[PDB]
């Protein structure tokens, strides 16, 4: 999947 | 015809796809198989990394209401996320 940088916490 | 006896499982597949959103991927797991937020994300990383992870395993009537549910959700909100069943 894609990311869109938040992020993560995991 | 057929027989008795226990009924056959199945296994509810996600598959990693480079478009749908991580954000999303979690949300769905939330929203239709009950995860927190933590195994949430784990799994969706599973999934992310992997190619494909299992989400949960349900009877035939039970998963099959879950992959529909998260298709459709899934292209209501324009995602080409997929969602698969297997028998366990």
């Amino acid at each position: 999947f894609r990311s869109k940088g938040e992020e993560l916490f995991t | 015809r057929d027989a008795l006896k226990p009924p056959s499982m199945y296994k509810v597949i996600l598959v990693n796809d480079d478009y749908t959103p991580m954000e999303f991927v979690i949300d769905v797991l939330q929203k239709f198989f009950s995860y927190d937020v933590e195994r949430a994300t784990q799994l969706m990383l599973a999934v992310h990394y992997q190619g494909k992870a299992i989400c949960g395993v349900f009877t035939a009537e039970v998963a099959e209401t879950k992959v529909a549910m998260v298709n459709k959700y899934a292209r209501e909100n324009e995602h080409p996320l997929l969602c698969t069943l297997e028998k366990a």
